[PDB]
């Protein structure tokens, strides 16, 4: 099983400074070169660093050399980038991702990690607040209505990840107070209503909200 | 007269990497090579078509310190006749090799927690070395069909690899300081005689 | 830097059908490309990598070709889980660089919108602001209209929606209005009403509560 998870996102000052990190499993390390890739909100991939498998060659694309500088340790299955004088540019999402076997010469796959998102924003952090969107008064709705956050993202989950069919978790919304919104909702059969339980998992990582809200009918 | 400088060899602060290794040639001296072979705090003291204690009663043109660091598991390539990544790509011994080679562990100076990225080795090559040999050169290395423009990529790697010595590696993985003495007497007054 | 064109930029197609999506390498690169496919809010997963090497996982339906400079991505018969956008990556050489990508949507019939109505919530009165949901599901097209009654007064200004991108299973859509009120105009007023226009619907639907039950 390969397994590539990045961490050390989130909310960074304009010109401030950040360290990501890629922890990899399944294949030996030491063999592949590397690359972080980014996405910014709605753009198309940007690829900007490579280092090669043992750490002896690295390059940069043009609108992040001087400013960033990739690493990897070998004994620790790491990858790193180092990201110095950050800017409202650089906002995206980060990947790492293994590419090349020095040790072969047959084409193999690359693979990514899930992503995570920096973004370059003065603004303060800020937990949400989560309310029950309460359900009937058959197919009935439900949901939970997560306020006021900064800065993105959100995630939200049903039951533990438990609920899944009929879930529809919505794009946040900008408010005109600079703070995020999100609502998400479910679609739960109405006899269900008095037996089983609906609880929605949100967590805002940037200030390290995590809160369960049971959603229940009245 | 003068003592050989092998203190500069042997205590030098920086080592060379292999594929760059670096030649001393030591002249107009006189030199105990036991006072060499006595400081047993070496791994590694091989010998070839000589031996310790009987360099000191003989008399060279010139000597030769070759230096430079590599890995544990690497040592053993360092002789005559062996094939490897490190004799082949990086420092071959002839067939006529007269000298010795001495090793030791230096995971003490050559090792970082990060890892040390200085040394490094070549790991691809078009041709093997000719014994003494030097190859010093950057240039992409087609591992496939394509060429490389220059450029990395797939089937296209930069040839030198880092060894990334930390502390924390298993022996084999370890940086040992190589010095290959090798010993040369060509028809002319001999300056690099022992003691005697 | 090799550039990639990628063709089309968005395209929509039904189930079924045949999808053809290229790329043009502006040098050779043999045969050192994969093919990415992107869901929504997930990471790009490689579906097909050395031009025409089908990953493990990936259904048959997905097929490339091509060698050189000209590739193409085929999916032989689109399904509903295969909204999303496609990129092409060449690997001949760093820096990698990609295609700018195919947004591929799913043509669908007309479904109307279910239409629920949220009051705001018991905690969130005793913060000062009070929001109203009102949730548009599972509707094809994309286009819709609320409009936000209360005491049949029209609101204007203080709504903001947002949309699903097209569900994997049943290609429709869900949208998601929300009204804000401070907790003093709230409680001004009794009958507070969703009223949606879709071209599914015979006529607009309205739910709507009364405050306090
Ligand atoms: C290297 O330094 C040590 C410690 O000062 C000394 O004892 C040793 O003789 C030196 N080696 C040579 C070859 O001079």
């Amino acid at each position: 099983q390969v397994q590539m998870v990045e961490s050390g996102g989130g909310l960074v000052r304009p010109g401030g400074s950040l360290r990501l990190s890629c922890a990899a499993s399944g294949f030996t390390f030491s063999d592949y070169y590397m690359s972080w890739i980014r996405q910014a909100p709605g753009k198309g991939l940007e690829w900007i660093s490579y280092i090669s498998s043992s750490g002896s060659s690295m390059n940069y694309a043009d609108s992040v050399k001087g400013r960033f500088t990739i690493s990897r340790d070998n004994a620790k299955n790491s990858l790193f980038l180092q990201m110095n004088s950050l800017r409202a540019e650089d906002t995206a999402v980060y990947y790492c991702a293994r590419e090349f076997d020095l040790t072969k010469i047959i084409m193999v796959p690359p693979y990514w990690g899930q992503g995570t998102l920096v973004t370059v924003s003065s603004a303060s952090t800020k937990g949400p607040s989560v309310f029950p969107l309460a359900p009937s008064s058959g197919t009935a709705a439900l949901g939970c209505l997560v306020k006021d956050y900064f800065p993105e993202p959100v995630t939200v989950s049903w039951n533990s990840g438990a609920l899944t069919s009929g879930v529809h978790t919505f794009p946040a919304v900008l408010q005109s107070s600079g703070l995020y919104s999100l609502s998400s909702v479910v679609t739960v059969p109405s006899s269900s209503l008095g037996t089983q339980t609906y609880i929605c998992n949100v967590n805002h990582k940037p200030s390290n909200t995590k809160v369960d809200k049971k959603v229940e009918p009245k | 007269t003068n003592l050989c400088p092998f203190g500069e060899v042997f205590n030098a602060t920086r080592f060379a990497s292999v594929y760059a290794w670096n030649r001393k040639r030591i002249s107009n001296c006189v030199a105990d090579y036991s006072v060499l072979y006595n400081s047993a705090s070496f791994s590694t003291f091989k010998c070839y078509g000589v031996s310790p204690t009987k360099l000191n009663d003989l008399c060279f043109t010139n000597v030769y310190a070759d230096s430079f660091v590599i890995r544990g598991d690497e040592v053993r390539q360092i002789a005559p006749g062996q094939t490897g990544k490190i004799a082949d790509y990086n420092y071959k011994l002839p067939d006529d090799f007269t000298g010795c080679v001495i090793a030791w562990n230096s995971n003490n100076l050559d090792s970082k927690v990060g890892g040390n990225y200085n040394y490094l080795y070549r790991l691809f090559r078009k041709s093997n070395l000719k014994p003494f040999e030097r190859d010093i050169s950057t240039e992409i290395y087609q591992a496939g069909s394509t060429p490389c423009n220059g450029v990395e990529g797939f089937n296209c790697y930069f040839p030198l690899q880092s060894y990334g010595f930390q502390p924390t590696n298993g022996v084999g993985y370890q940086p040992y300081r190589v010095v290959v003495l090798s010993f040369e007497l060509l028809h002319a007054p001999a300056t690099v005689c022992g003691p005697k | 830097a090799i550039q990639l064109t990628q063709s089309p930029s968005s395209l929509s197609a039904s189930v079924g059908d045949r999808v053809t999506i290229t790329c043009r390498a502006s040098q050779g690169i043999s045969s050192y490309l994969a093919w990415y496919q992107q869901k929504p809010g997930k990471a790009p997963k490689v579906l097909i990598y050395a031009a025409s090497t089908l990953q493990s996982g990936v259904p048959s339906r997905f097929s490339g070709s091509g060698s050189g400079t000209d590739f193409t991505l085929t999916i032989s018969s689109l399904q509903p889980e295969d909204f999303a956008t496609y990129y092409c990556q060449q690997l001949k050489s760093y820096p990698l660089t990609f295609g700018g990508g195919t947004k591929v949507e799913i043509t669908r019939t007309v479904a109307a919108p279910s239409v629920f109505i949220f009051p705001p919530s018991d905690e969130q009165l005793k913060s000062g602001t009070a929001s109203v949901v009102c949730l548009l599901n599972n509707f094809y097209p994309r286009e819709a209209k609320v409009q936000w009654k209360v005491d049949n007064a029209l609101q204007s200004g203080n709504s903001q929606e947002s949309v699903t991108e097209q569900d994997s299973k049943d290609s429709t859509y869900s949208l998601s209005s929300t009204l804000t009120l401070s907790k003093a105009d709230y409680e001004k007023h009794k009958v507070y009403a969703c009223e949606v226009t879709h071209q599914g619907l015979s006529s607009p639907v309205t739910k709507s509560f009364n405050r306090g039950e």
